[PDB]
RNA sequence: UUCAUCUAGACAGCCGGACGGUGGCCAUGGAAGUCGGAAUCCGCUAAGGAGUGUGUAACAACUCACCGGCCGAAUGAACUA
């Protein structure tokens, strides 16, 4: 019975193509449902977020490419967890609304670092017992009456580089959040031609 | 059901040469050469392009074709084992009694010596199997690095280190003392 | 220590001076007299006597400011308009009094801001949805049926 | 006193397992059948009783 | 043998998520899904149970049904002798 179940979804994507003239293909990776749950709230009425599994979607376009052939450039850009934010309103205000949600989540395990962390001088307050992290990674520090003291800005990891388990676990109890969480606009489909979101 | 023909592919990287007789596999790589006898498995190897070898069984039963995938895994371990190497990380677990472990030589035998295990006055002796290197890694408290070409020698000797430190006459659930492998990886980082 | 502001969202029994055995374990640590919390809650929750209603407390560096959060489940109980219940002896009190369609809307309208629903019709479904668990009958019409009627269009929900 | 990570690691080998009900044999935590022939390779398994 | 899932993307795996009304209703001192009693809702949704579990005095905190990427072709359940 999945066929009639799947087909109804197939129709819903079809309709959005005609009336909505733009898209925001966004790299929504590493966002909670809770966080993404409020994302729907602000978008009320102005726009909508359409998403499905790429497997059916990429085929589904081909069936729609029969009459609307202007979707070739989408094919490479449809990879991973990506949402089609169809747009019938000025594109600039869309992203501004979208980028708003920027909850920095502290040292999320597994997450790839999006920022060149500058570890400025911070007195930890951490106990001597757990300091095994500190000694293992070098991290010149001094346990001053229990309170460890970060000396100076050192970039252990950089943007786009996975934080190693050692520092990743170490950074958690320090509660610094380099992992600003937000829907990451990669490209923008505009009236027949998808362009990188960077420009907009 | 006696599958007519079952095939598996073993990938050969550029820097390795493999010479296999009837069942005697000789893999030659950057850090050494490893050998194994496969006379008990009754399989067929054949080249494809000198960078891919096919291992084949014709008329294989449910049990017989099961060993085919083993041979792929068993040989592939050498291919990555002579190129990228094997290292098992061990931590000691001790509540009160620190585990006194070091390297001692008796008649040139390179025995790993253990003292004071849970207050035990036995001196535990575990041989270091041929080819595995034993080293105490600093920057991590109570950690051993066990490395070598062959996964069989490194892992089994690693198990023998674990097996000699079983707690006796006691609640294993609370007296959690022992030496346990913490990580199973490759010696070369991200190679 | 003037400044530090802290929120302490927690429901409290209405129209009564709260149970000392339940507020002291939690409120006490934050430096507030047990007597004070009851009088603030009791008068604020007077109309909600015998009804546990969610009440946030603005807590300002050893100071308090209570505020009854407009909880949908708590507020719908008010809609049934039941004077103080003798719950002490009235075991299994089933608040199923009848309520006209509009009264759901105004509770729903109160929840329009916080709920993300595109329509009050969707919002009414939630307040109907809670009333399903609450058990209230809605103008002698099943809340599930009304919710279908919301989709079916027979009961025209005012947009405002 | 052992560090909790080390305690969990030791329990992975000492406690985080299952037991054959008919055989009392110690079996891997997610094994489906008993490994010892004395119990008929039974699927009657129970979790290892935890601390307290 | 019967029934199901399957290139309109199957199972497995790394995990690729797991909200809101709401701390649903009665009682337990304390049960916030998860000690017990009644019924098993709606909304955003790709989807999330008035909750399969661990668990807290209660929260909490994980974890799981549900599917929340990637790889790419057969698989799952119950019975039969
Ligand atoms: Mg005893
Ligand atoms: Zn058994």
């Amino acid at each position: 019975g999945i066929r009639e179940k799947k087909a109804e979804y197939f129709a819903k994507l079809r309709e959005y193509l005609e009336e909505y003239k733009s898209l925001f293909v966004v790299g929504v990776d590493n966002v909670s449902s809770q966080q993404m749950h409020e994302v729907r709230k602000e978008l009320r009425g102005r726009a909508v977020v359409l998403m499905g599994k790429n497997t059916m979607v990429r085929r589904a376009i081909r069936g729609f490419l029969s009459d609307l052939p202007d979707f070739e450039k989408l094919l490479p850009f449809v990879k991973g967890n990506v949402g089609f934010v169809f747009t019938n309103e000025p594109l600039t205000e869309i992203k501004n609304v979208i980028v708003s949600n920027r909850v920095a989540a502290p040292a999320r395990a597994g997450a790839v670092a999006p920022e060149d962390i500058w570890v400025r001088a911070v007195n930890t307050g951490m106990e001597p017992g757990k300091t095994s992290f500190f000694q293992a990674l070098g991290v010149p520090t001094k346990i001053a009456r229990g309170t460890i003291e970060i000396v100076s800005d050192v970039k252990v990891v950089d943007a786009g580089n996975k934080v190693g388990q050692s520092e990743a676990s170490l950074l958690n109890l320090l509660n610094i959040s380099p992992f600003t969480f937000g829907l990451t606009v990669v490209q923008v489909y505009d009236n027949g031609q998808v362009f990188p979101s960077s420009i907009l | 059901m006696k599958y007519i023909q079952t095939e598996q592919q073993i990938e050969v990287p550029e820097g390795v040469t493999v010479s296999i007789k009837s069942r005697i596999v000789k893999v030659v790589g950057p850090r050494g050469t490893l050998t194994k006898n496969l006379k008990h498995i009754d399989v067929t190897f054949t080249k494809v392009n000198n960078q891919l070898i096919k291992v084949a069984v014709h008329n294989g039963g449910r049990k017989h074709v099961a060993a085919l995938r083993t041979v792929k895994s068993l040989v592939d371990n050498m291919i990555t084992g002579v190129t990228k190497g094997y290292k098992y990380k061990m931590r000691y677990v001790y509540a009160h009694f620190p585990i006194n472990v070091n390297i001692v030589e008796k008649d040139g035998a390179k025995f790993i010596e253990v003292r004071n295990f849970l207050g035990d006055k036995k001196i535990r002796n575990v041989p270091v199997r041929d080819g595995v290197t034993i080293e105490f890694s600093t920057n991590v408290k109570d950690e051993i690095v066990l490395s070598g070409n062959s996964v069989e020698d490194v892992s089994q000797n690693a198990a023998d280190l674990q097996q000699i430190c079983r707690v006796r006459n006691k609640d294993i659930r609370k007296f959690l003392d022992g030496i346990y492998v913490s990580h199973k990886g490759f010696i070369t980082e991200d190679l | 220590d003037p400044n530090e502001v802290k929120y302490l969202y927690l429901r409290a029994v209405g129209g009564e001076v709260g149970a000392s055995a339940a507020l002291a374990p939690k409120i006490g640590p934050l430096g507030l007299s047990p007597k004070k919390v009851g009088e603030d809650i009791a008068k604020a929750t007077k109309e909600f006597k015998g009804i546990k209603v969610t009440v946030q407390l603005k807590i300002q560096n050893r100071q308090a400011a209570a505020s009854v959060v407009p909880s949908a489940s708590s507020l719908v109980i008010t809609a049934l308009k039941e004077p103080p219940r003798d719950r002490k002896k009235d075991k299994n009190v089933k608040h199923s009094g009848n309520i006209q369609l509009d009264e759901i809307i105004e509770i729903a309208r109160q929840m329009r801001d916080k709920s993300f629903g595109r329509t009050l019709a969707s919002v009414t479904k939630e307040i109907l949805g809670t009333a399903q668990s609450v058990g209230c009958r809605v103008d002698f019409k099943n809340p599930h049926d009304i919710i279908e009627g919301i989709n079916a269009g027979e009961i025209e929900i005012p947009e405002n | 006193i052992i560090e909790p990570s080390l305690k969990a690691l030791a329990s992975k080998y000492n406690c985080d397992k299952s037991v054959c009900r008919k055989c009392y044999a110690r079996l891997p935590p997610r094994a489906t059948n008993c490994r010892k022939r004395k119990c008929g390779h039974t699927n009657q398994l129970r979790p290892k009783k935890k601390l307290k």
